[PDB]
């Protein structure tokens, strides 16, 4: 129903320790609990992995209203993932409602670099090349991560 | 000059009626009879609105009590003629509505020259019967309505044929189609729902295979599902392949209306709250009781609180209901304590109630002339008795009740003298200054709530008037624009009521966290409650955790077009105006936005961060670069489009323009890099003939396969964009030409465009150390700064609609989505919010007779109310505030809303630990302050030493590196808790006291 | 003395007689018309919990016009919108004068326990009830510790 939304903020912060999301970190700043610091193991089997990748999360005044705001800090080789780190999710724009959480999105983005949809693409170029060229297109990601994505 | 409105006046409205609507109320002469309170409050909604010419009727003359609802009357005017004086007033309201004075009805037939007649309470019953005979025979359209005290009743007759072109005024019904099966069956895509009912009517466009089905055919609608529908069988048309859009379309209606005569012993009601239903059959015979009581009684209504008077009243009630025995039915006997309720208050005469029926007949008067929306049918009775106060406090006999010789002897005939000196002696803070805030100060000053001793208003809003505001905020007049709502707001409602002349305090502040120092403890401490005049959620959202905080009570109204609601927060009662609002509407997809388009909405969003790059933030960035030292390296470890931003400064040293045919240069070529190279690059990657995965076409559904644009100056769209470009750019550079030496002409910019070359397009750390190299110094490019644009959607003369609506459409276009005109973008993009003085002026007096409850301190929830409307239907809603939510800890029960822990003194976070447990039983786990995490339990040991010392204060500074101000005596701080089990528990905030 | 008065008496002497399970039924005082209604939540719904209050009331031409009724609990519910207001086949489609007012409450008990989101009348809640199906459960049942009365 409602809340304050540092109340609602500290509610879901304290459930992520409490219990976290399996390969997934999340922590705000002390300083501000609007912006979180997010890392994100690659799921397995998947051309990602190998690495970590990391992303900025900002809860925006009017959340859970409002939708997190989300930018990948790591570059990936993705369909949905843009040169700027802007992401393509259903959740986030179209299937936001106030009853779900950062652990949702988070969930999200997971099961996004598992499995890709470039019938939506964002970056238009890796789509082409993920649909007609899938297996070039995999051995890219692959060495992208290999690249930018530190280890682990 | 028929058929001309001016834009800019009738903006906000012209989104709710529209244009055929108003150019249907400018051929309209409406005539009004009574010009007491309730007759300007129709005249000056009508005059607003927009008619023909408005003839006025009142020959009788002012007297001292007509004060009390007649806002346009002073204490100068006694002795003269009401409609005469009056008159001069409501002229000033709108320049393009004549208002003339009616010196004498000698004859019916004097009627001939109107197309409205609206009949009030000046007027008896058996003229308004011969009044309505002759207009119903002769096809004018009748209307009337009557207050008494807190009672008040509407009629509507509008002849024999009378033909609503626009049931609802919703925008049309509109949606993609997936199957149509042979049946009729018409499935929606992705599963969205068509929002239609049984008995619409939708046309096709687009659909593949059903090729007749598109020629603008209309379609009756059967709702199978919230996503599904039928239409009928489509085996004629041929066989479904792909693609659809139907639209909903609204078909006329016929209806008839019955003639008073024929209603008064026959009555077609329209109920205004549901636990009310039978009140209406007992007012319907009251009111005409007072009519026959008065030509008894030299033409006198019954004297205020006499038992006498009002123990004939039921009697003539009686008698009626044997002569008119459908009214009541059967087995219904006649209430009497409803009756003579009636009869103490027949001479009544109070703001609220008027303000009401102003708006709702006013409303009618509108949808006469035009045939928009659906008119009421035929009678409406409405009364507010719960703003009568407790009888043990306020007692009402034939002393309390008399008059005093002043403007409020009609308001203390109903409530007392008792209480109306309560309601001067209130101190209130009103938040907006706006339409609604506007009818609020005149319905206090109307009151004289805030002219006691110890009352006074407190009026704030920081924004100004222009000139659309002048359409539905009545206290502001032309020479007016420019300035301060508030102060001119405050000096229009003293003008009116010199008791107030001193006693409000007009601000121009904005209510948020920074200005808590002019409104701090001991502002919100003395007042007795708040009242919401705003339209944006976040600063609602604030005053209404102030009132939470100090618990004052608040009362919410907003107004959206023809729909209105009120709502009521009661300390330690009701949930609060946060606590339950309906979540916004969904954002635009990041990818349907950027290279998916495929309505309207979608492009002008696209073009709005379009002009925000080109004319805004392009100039910052420039300007940033040119003066602060470290712009280059900062840029290069704290942006995140360091590549935009670097090429940004880039191509504003490389496309420097010195005049403006080098601006109108610069559009060119930016139509061709956005609307012919951007669209062959994604037809690159994506052809027309694409396939996906799986296999099936890639443009399907919900995806439109653009083409790209060929320039072409004829175009008005192509040759806006580079009008307006050409003009963004030139205010950037501050380049001479623009658009105050003459009107665009097209052929001057040919000339200029025909002599240039233009690039075909060809299928596309060391970028940025480029970049970053081939920037100068800035030292080297001396006395030279751009000035950004500062988007402005109501000036005309600017440009900034015109660019955002041909850009708009030339990406419509591109992905062949029909165009839009200036108005319609400068809704979508200007977030704009329909809004007409009717409901306006409506919800207002709703809110001003909910406060009677506040000023009588009403406890119980069952007496308040909180409303709905919408005056298109039309329909009245009245529903008991929704009780605050209680929580419990340690079997402890609490206010889930109003309740919190207050602790005196700069407490140590271990005190204040240890303070809960050995208190409340509660193990704090989560502390913080504002949007700072001060203390949690997953914090490292280290962590937790720092801070567990700490006083809250120094603790804050730790955490923030930056301290509280010394103005400052309280903090709220929120807090996640578990009980005596170790289970988590809802438990509310902590108010500290230093 | 009348008909319909004499209707509502026998309707009402009979809801003393035999009342109906779970649910209160009595009218006001001041006006036979009006009733006063209370319904539990049926079991292992997401409404099991409260107590939910709704108002009836008989219009002139009862039995030939259905009762018009309004529920005065806040309710997540497709069927039921913000205002109270109820979409039910036999208060407009399916009225007879046979029938009971009665008849109107169970049918108002069995649609708490089984809500049709695919109703024509519906909201959009109905589409989170179709959608969001668990969900849409999580936040009725949330509502009425909220907002319907404890038992």
């Amino acid at each position: 129903g409602m809340a304050s939304l540092p109340k609602r903020i500290i509610k879901e912060t304290e459930k992520l320790v409490s219990d976290p999301v399996p390969g997934i970190t999340a922590e705000p700043h002390d300083d501000n609990l609007r912006y979180f610091q997010v890392t994100i193991e690659g799921p397995e089997q998947s051309p990602y992995e190998d690495g970590i990748f990391e992303l900025e999360l900002y809860l925006p005044d009017d959340y859970p209203m409002e939708a997190p705001k989300v930018r990948f800090l790591t570059k990936i080789y993705h369909p949905n993932i843009d040169r700027l780190g802007r992401i393509c999710l259903d959740v986030l724009k179209t299937n936001w409602s106030p009853a779900l959480q950062i652990r949702t999105v988070l969930l999200s983005i997971q099961a996004l670099l598992a499995s890709p949809n470039p019938n939506d693409p964002l970056a238009n170029d890796v789509a082409e090349d993920w649909i007609k060229n899938e297996q070039g297109a995999k051995a890219k990601a692959r060495e992208w991560t290999k690249l930018y994505a530190k280890k682990k | 000059a028929a058929g001309e409105i001016d834009e800019s006046l009738y903006s906000r409205q012209l989104y709710v009626l529209g244009k055929e609507a108003m150019l249907k109320m400018q051929t309209s002469n409406v005539l009004i009879l009574g010009l007491k309170g309730l007759g300007v409050e129709i005249a000056k909604n009508v005059v607003l609105a927009g008619v023909k010419s408005m003839t006025v009727f009142d020959p009788e003359p002012v007297q001292l009590a007509d004060l009390s609802t007649q806002f346009f009357l002073t204490e100068k005017d006694i002795g003269q003629k009401r409609g005469d004086v009056t008159r001069a007033k409501l002229a000033e309201l709108n320049a393009y509505v004549p208002v003339n004075v009616l010196d004498s009805l000698d004859d019916v037939t004097q009627l001939s020259q109107f197309q409205v007649v609206v009949a009030t309470d000046t007027v008896s019953l058996e003229d308004k019967v011969k009044i309505n005979e002759f207009c119903h025979s002769s096809g004018i359209r009748f209307i009337s309505s009557e207050t008494r005290g807190l009672f008040g009743n509407t009629f509507v007759d509008l002849g024999d044929e009378f033909t609503v072109l626009d049931p609802t005024g919703e925008e049309p019904r509109t949606g993609m189609v997936s199957d149509i099966e042979p049946d009729g069956t018409v499935t929606m895509l992705d599963d969205n729902r068509h929002g239609l009912e049984d008995g619409n009517f939708v046309r096709f466009s687009e659909v593949e295979g059903l090729d007749k089905l598109n020629d603008g055919t209309l379609f009756k609608v059967e709702v199978l599902g919230p996503f599904a529908f039928r239409i009928g069988s489509v085996k004629e048309y041929g066989e479904y392949k792909k693609g659809g859009i139907f639209t909903e379309v609204k078909v006329p209606r016929k209806i008839s209306f019955k003639s008073l005569k024929q209603q008064l012993s026959n009555p077609e009601f329209v109920f205004s709250d549901f636990a009310k239903f039978d009140r209406a059959a007992q007012l319907h015979l009251g009111f005409q009781a007072l009519h026959q009581f008065a030509v008894r009684h030299n033409g006198e209504l019954p004297r205020t609180m006499n038992d006498e008077d009002a123990n004939e009243l039921i009697k003539l009630v009686t008698d009626l209901s044997v002569q008119q025995p459908e009214v009541l039915g059967e087995g219904v006997d006649v209430n009497e304590d409803l009756i003579k309720e009636l009869s103490y208050q027949a001479r009544g005469d109070i703001p609220g109630v008027v303000a009401f029926f102003g708006g709702l007949v006013a409303q009618e008067v509108l949808k006469a002339c035009s045939g928009k929306f659906t008119p009421l049918k035929q009678f409406m009775y409405f009364d507010s008795l719960e703003s009568l106060p407790d009888p043990k406090n306020f007692p009402r006999n034939e002393k309390t009740t008399q008059p005093v010789n002043s403007r409020y002897d009609n308001q203390i005939a109903v409530f007392g003298l008792d209480f109306q000196k309560k309601i001067a002696n209130s101190k209130v803070f009103l938040v907006g200054s706006g339409a609604i805030g506007c009818e609020m100060l005149k319905n206090w000053a109307l009151l004289g709530l805030g002219s006691g001793s110890d009352g006074y208003i407190v009026v704030t809003d920081n924004d100004s008037i222009e000139k659309s505001n002048l359409n539905r905020q009545f206290l502001f007049r032309p020479k007016d624009v420019g300035k301060n709502k508030s102060e001119v707001a405050a000096e229009a409602v003293c003008a009116m009521n010199p008791d107030l002349k001193g006693k409000i305090n007009a601000k121009i502040d904005k209510v948020g966290p920074e200005t808590e120092e002019i409104f701090n403890d001991s502002f919100w401490e003395s007042l007795d409650f708040v009242t919401n005049a705003l339209d944006n959620v976040d600063a609602r959202t604030y005053v209404d955790r102030r009132c939470v905080f100090y618990r004052k009570p608040l009362l919410e109204s907003g107004t959206l077009g023809t729909k209105g609601n009120t709502q009521v927060i009661i300390p330690r009662l009701t949930e609060s105006y946060s606590s339950s609002r309906d979540p916004p509407e969904k954002s635009i997809p990041l990818c349907t936005l950027r290279s998916f388009p495929n309505k309207i909405d979608h492009t002008i969003a696209w073009a709005k961060s379009l002009f925000q790059g080109y004319f805004t933030d392009s100039a910052e960035n420039v300007n940033m670069y040119l003066t602060q030292p470290n712009f280059v390296e900062q840029t290069l470890k704290q942006s995140g489009d360091v590549k935009g931003v670097l090429e940004s400064i880039s191509d504003s040293l490389s496309s420097k323009p010195h005049n403006f045919e080098d601006c109108i240069k610069w559009a060119r070529l930016e139509f061709e890099k956005k609307f012919n190279h951007d669209i062959k690059q994604l037809l690159f990657n994506f052809p027309k003939d694409a396939k996906t995965s799986n296999g099936e076409p890639f443009w399907s559904g919900a995806k439109r396969a653009p083409t790209p644009l060929e320039f072409d100056i004829y175009n008005n769209d192509h040759f806006h964009f580079v009008v307006a470009g050409a003009s963004l750019r030139a205010y950037n550079y501050g380049i001479k030409s623009d658009d105050s030496n003459s009107k665009p002409n097209v052929d001057e910019y040919k000339s200029v465009i025909d002599h240039m070359i233009i690039p075909e397009f060809t299928p596309n750390s060391d970028e940025i150390d480029q970049l970053v190299s081939s920037l100068p110094d800035p030292s080297t490019l001396a006395g030279f700064k751009l000035e950004p644009v500062d988007f402005e959607k109501d000036d005309d003369t600017n440009h900034h609609i015109e660019f955002i609506t041909a850009c708009s459409n030339c990406r419509a276009q591109n992905y062949f989505i029909e165009t839009a005109d200036r108005q319609k973008t400068k809704f979508i993009a200007g977030r704009i919010i329909p809004a007409i003085a009717t409901t306006t002026s409506l919800v207002t007096g709703l809110v001003n007779l909910e406060l009677y409850k506040l000023i009588d301190n009403k406890t119980d929830i069952e007496q308040y109310k909180n409303g709905f409307v919408n005056l298109a239907l039309p329909f009245f809603g009245f529903s008991e505030p929704i009780a605050s939510p209680k929580g419990e800890y340690n079997n402890k029960k609490y206010d889930k809303i109003w309740d919190r822990f207050d602790i005196k003194g700069d407490i140590k976070l271990s005190d204040l630990i240890e303070h809960f447990e050995k208190d409340e039983g509660l193990e704090i786990t989560m502390l913080s302050y504002g949007v700072s995490l001060l203390y949690a339990s997953f914090f490292p040991p280290k962590k937790l030493k720092e801070r567990l010392n700490l006083p809250i204060t120094q603790l804050v500074k730790l955490v923030t590196k930056k301290d509280i101000p010394a103005h400052v005596s309280t903090m709220i701080l929120e807090i996640c808790a578990d009980d005596k089990e170790g289970e988590d528990v809802e438990v509310p905030f902590i108010t500290i006291h230093l």
